[PDB]
């Protein structure tokens, strides 16, 4: 029972840590994905501005 | 995190940068060729933040000097520290902009922007550990206003995890009478709110009022305004430029100063334009604010204060507690210990004791409202839109820039009205 | 054997490490180069001081310690400083980019790049050991590395080393010496995530230490140099039981038995005496009775709280220097009658005592007077929850408006983690409340 419970603590620590570290990497990537996509939305708007100058002449 | 990459965009940006680089080269004991001639180790200990080490012990600014107008290239190269800059880092366009934001942002500046990014990339690739970027510019012009905010958004793409700071010069009818400057500032603010980590509101109205009423000059040139900006910019960079046990980089400072991502518009201040209690009262006084707003008309979310010169630190501790006690209502209760202080041994050239002030106050809305009033005077009657809709823009985007700035003001007000209980 | 591996995380850990190691060297006659002339057994040995120092065949006594930090500037001054020869280069581990006063960068973003290396370097020190007892982890609550990387390390050390004991020397923040507005968040997060993985944690309130350096040492505006020298004496008093041979010496693990009644209740109040300047100490010998009486004066505590308006669960007196049991007993009888020492009904009221004969030493050109005797009281009092409360209030004020929370969310954290940590602290406060209440 001393072994069983020492192992259980090591087991659930290891899994609890792995779960958080993967959750964080999802979140940080999802944050940076949104930031770049809003910046790529600008480059598409700036392509409509430069087309509406040449398609008004 | 040590190396910062400087960018000076437009006429305003290049001249305030020139003055910035003159003062700090002098402080670090660097002559216009670029050799160390000082005495103290402290001048070299964190030299790498602003200077690259070329062959033959040559210290060269990590500056990128950018404009759509030539001629500004000549004035900077002819000026007192023109020789010290890197020749390749000069990246100057052809036909200028002529106080037009849609030229700088969407068309004419967009053509030059890739040749700037090349110089940025070349500078950043050499950095052992790049921390961030600082942009000196005006928000009333065309190039620095528009191409500057494009550079911001473009640098964010290739460096999303570096800090982006701006010394953004706010336009004013008293200094410059160009009629469209309220359009340019409002469009810039729509970018800055989204794409910068902290923006220093260097305001031309306050600089005019200080130069007139304190420094005694009857009608001041741009050189008179810049002596104040270079003093501010020297002060707010002293943390990184000098030792002192402080161990902070652009991110630490931005973490401790910026409690909400959109609310990163600081109110600078300097003192004197002397004993420690006087300094401490002078810097918190509305007359010394380089942005034209009254702290007493709102509340401080956070404050940073840096002191320079030989002085008792016990006295500085007693005095910063003194004004916090005496002015308790003007600091939000729901962020404890939000007024922090550093002290620097080395004073600036000329003054034995100085004191620089950074303040994230909700009163900064008084600057954004003034611009919003000047803006809506012209917009509601559709004035001068042929300058902007000609170069390809839509009326929708003008409404978004007005709406985003009116939200920022509503948010600054929300937290001013917030209470602990 | 009974080896002890010290881990120093972040600026505050690193710099307190310097203070402690420089002090241990002076206590054991170890020179800066690492040699120990009084050590006749070259290359190794089973002596008391070998619990903190391994020996090389060249006679170098090398600290069983790893210094970690996520930026170089602080650990650079150990690599170039007076004790550069004392440490192997592999013991001093740096990154390039710091945690920026952000628990998230320390625990996840920047931290994960260096964590496997740090455990590898701890593992080389662990395989030098024939009977590893555990780890002492020095760090701040408020720093990004001190909070975030420490938590991460502690989680990993529970995996790699099982239930092998882990002690903390945790620096509790104070706005006098801190430039960090977000420390309350970092403190509650690290405290939450470490709680399961630490067996005993000695908190040090920088304000408490600040007020002592002002009051007792007449230092107008104390620096970290001043604070760390004091701290290291308290740390030295606590680790002296592991480092020294003695008849009346009691092991630190024996005190722990008395100090920790339940697993979460592992935060002993420390109090030290005498802290006195050279001027004041001259023609002024402080007896056992005077320094023992000083332990119950709350001005001398490492954490600002009031034991007198709380309840005792343990009281340990760690004496060093010219002290004999007779004098200690006399002093304790005087204190019992004259002072506010109220125990809970479920504990026994006896004071536990240990005596080390090696007298306390001072760092050359310090502020502390060299005294013939000294004492560090480790008591388990419900009063220490006050420290949690003050800090938990600062947390709540900012979190209600989500001030600064974006900086944590941007580096991958959720709001779930914030409130989860606060709820754990709400329970910890409620536990300290519960232990004080009388039985039925
Ligand atoms: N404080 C300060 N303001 C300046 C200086 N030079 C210009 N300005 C202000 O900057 C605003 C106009 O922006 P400029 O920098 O001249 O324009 P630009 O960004 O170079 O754009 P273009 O002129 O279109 O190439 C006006 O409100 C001026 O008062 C200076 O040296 N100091
Ligand atoms: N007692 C003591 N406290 C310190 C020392 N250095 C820093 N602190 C305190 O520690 C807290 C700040 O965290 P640091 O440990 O400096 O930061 P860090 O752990 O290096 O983490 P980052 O710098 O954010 O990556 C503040 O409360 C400081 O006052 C020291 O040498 N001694
Ligand atoms: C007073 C101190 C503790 C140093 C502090 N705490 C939070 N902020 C500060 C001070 C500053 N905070 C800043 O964000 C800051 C900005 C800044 C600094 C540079 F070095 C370069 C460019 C900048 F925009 N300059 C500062 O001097
Ligand atoms: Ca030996
Ligand atoms: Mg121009
Ligand atoms: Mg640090």
């Amino acid at each position: 029972k001393a072994i069983e419970e020492n192992n259980n603590f090591i087991k659930m620590a290891k899994e609890k840590l792995a779960q958080k570290m993967e959750s964080n990497k999802e979140n940080r990537e999802a944050h940076l994905a949104a930031m770049l996509e809003r910046l790529q939305e600008k480059d598409k708007h700036a392509e409509e501005v430069r087309k509406n100058k040449e398609l008004k002449e | 995190m040590r190396e910062i990459v400087h960018i000076q965009a437009g006429q305003c940006g290049n001249q305030i940068g020139a003055k910035f680089w003159e003062v700090i080269s002098d402080e670090h004991g660097i002559d216009p060729t670029g050799s160390y001639h000082g005495d103290s180790d402290l001048q070299l200990e964190r030299i790498n933040v602003y200077y690259n080490e070329a062959t033959g012990n040559k210290y060269v600014p990590r500056a990128i000097l950018v404009d759509l107008e030539p001629g500004t290239m000549d004035s900077v190269r002819s000026g007192p520290f023109g020789q010290i800059f890197r020749p390749d880092n000069f990246v100057f366009g052809q036909s200028g902009a002529g106080n037009n934001w849609a030229k700088g942002h969407y068309t004419e500046g967009a053509e030059l922007v890739d040749s700037v990014l090349d110089v940025v990339r070349k500078e950043s690739e050499s950095c052992d550990c790049l921390q961030g970027f600082q942009l000196t510019h005006s928000l009333g012009g065309g190039t620095g206003s528009g191409m500057g905010t494009l550079l911001i958004s473009k640098i964010r793409e290739e460096y999303p995890d570096r800090i982006m700071n701006t010394f953004s010069v706010m336009p004013s009818p008293k200094v410059s009478d160009t009629v469209v400057e309220p359009y340019n500032a409002t469009l810039s603010v729509h970018q800055l709110v989204e794409n910068t980590d902290e923006t220093y509101c260097i305001d031309n109205e306050a600089l005019y009022d200080i130069c007139f009423r304190t420094l005694k000059l009857t009608t001041p040139t741009y050189g008179d305004l810049n002596h104040l900006v270079s003093a501010t910019m020297s002060g707010v960079t002293t943390c990184l430029r000098f030792p002192g046990q402080l161990n902070a980089d652009l991110r630490k400072l931005a973490v401790n100063m910026v409690p909400f991502p959109r609310l990163h518009f600081f109110m600078p201040g300097f003192a004197p334009l002397l004993t420690v209690p006087e300094l401490t009262q002078q810097m918190f006084d509305s007359k010394n604010m380089m942005a034209a707003c009254d702290p007493r008309h709102g509340r401080y979310l956070t404050v940073a204060a840096i002191f320079r010169g030989r002085m008792s630190m016990k006295e500085v501790d007693e005095q910063m507690l003194n004004v916090q006690n005496k002015n308790s209502s003007y600091f939000v209760e729901w962020i404890p210990n939000n007024v922090k202080t550093a002290v620097c041994d080395i004073p600036p050239r000329g003054l034995k004791m100085s004191a620089t002030f950074i303040g994230n106050s909700t009163a900064i809305q008084e600057l954004f409202k003034r611009i919003s009033e000047q803006f809506t005077a012209m917009f509601r009657r559709k004035a001068f839109l042929h300058w902007y809709t000609g170069e390809g823009m839509d009326e929708m985007e003008f409404t978004e820039a007005e709406s985003n700035m009116n939200d920022l003001v509503s948010e600054y007000q929300q937290y001013q009205d917030a209470t602990a209980d | 054997m009974r080896e002890c591996i010290s881990i120093h995380v972040g600026q505050a850990g690193v710099q307190i490490g310097n203070a402690c190691w420089e002090l241990y060297c002076l206590e054991h006659g170890i020179q800066p180069d690492g040699q120990m002339p009084s050590d006749k057994t070259i290359g190794g040995g089973d002596d008391s001081f070998n619990t903190f120092f391994s020996e090389t065949g060249a006679g170098k006594h090398v600290p069983r310690a790893v210094f970690v930090d996520l930026e170089p500037t602080v650990i650079d001054e150990v690599r170039t400083g007076t004790y550069r020869q004392l440490f192997h280069p592999e013991q001093l581990i740096t990154g390039k980019e710091d945690a920026a006063n952000n628990y998230a960068r320390g625990h996840y973003t920047i931290g994960k790049e260096i964590i496997d290396l740090v455990l590898d370097r701890i593992r080389k020190l662990a395989d030098q050991c024939t009977g590893l007892q555990g780890f002492l982890v020095f760090h701040s609550f408020g720093g990004g590395t001190g909070s975030g990387f420490t938590s991460l390390l502690m989680e990993r050390l529970s995996v790699d080393y099982g239930k092998k004991s882990k002690l903390e020397f945790s620096i509790y923040p104070a706005p006098q010496v801190s430039t960090a507005v977000v420390e309350p968040y970092n403190s509650i997060l690290t405290t939450h995530t470490t709680l399961e993985h630490s067996d005993c944690a000695f908190m040090v309130d920088n304000e408490a230490i600040y007020d002592i350096c002002r009051r007792n040492l007449d230092i107008e505006r104390p620096t970290y140099t001043n604070l760390n020298r004091l701290i290291s004496q308290i740390v030295s008093s606590i680790t002296a039981s592991l480092r020294f041979d003695g008849a009346l010496n009691v092991d630190l693990t024996e005190f722990q038995t008395n100090l920790v009644p339940y697993p979460r209740i592992h935060f002993p109040l420390a109090t030290y005496a005498p802290v006195i300047s050279a001027e004041k100490a001259y023609h002024e010998q402080l007896s056992v009775a005077e320094i023992t009486n000083a332990c119950f004066e709350p001005a001398n505590q490492m954490v600002k709280c009031d034991p007198r308006h709380g309840k005792y669960m343990a009281c340990c007196l760690l004496y060093r220097g010219d002290v004999v049991p007779k004098d200690v007993n006399a002093a304790i009888a005087t204190i019992k009658t004259k002072r506010s020492i109220q125990f809970v009904d479920w504990c026994p009221t006896g004071f536990k005592v240990g005596i080390n004969y090696q007298p306390p030493t001072v760092v050359p050109g310090g502020d502390l007077a060299k005294v013939q005797r000294a004492v560090c009281m480790l008591s388990n009092t419900t009063a220490i929850a006050e420290a949690w409360a003050r800090l938990d209030h600062k947390f709540d004020l900012m979190y209600a408006k989500r001030a600064f929370v974006h900086w944590y969310v941007g580096e991958g954290m959720e709001e779930g983690e914030f409130s989860e940590a606060r709820e754990d602290m709400a329970a910890l406060e409620k536990d300290y409340e519960e232990v004080g209440v009388d039985s039925v």
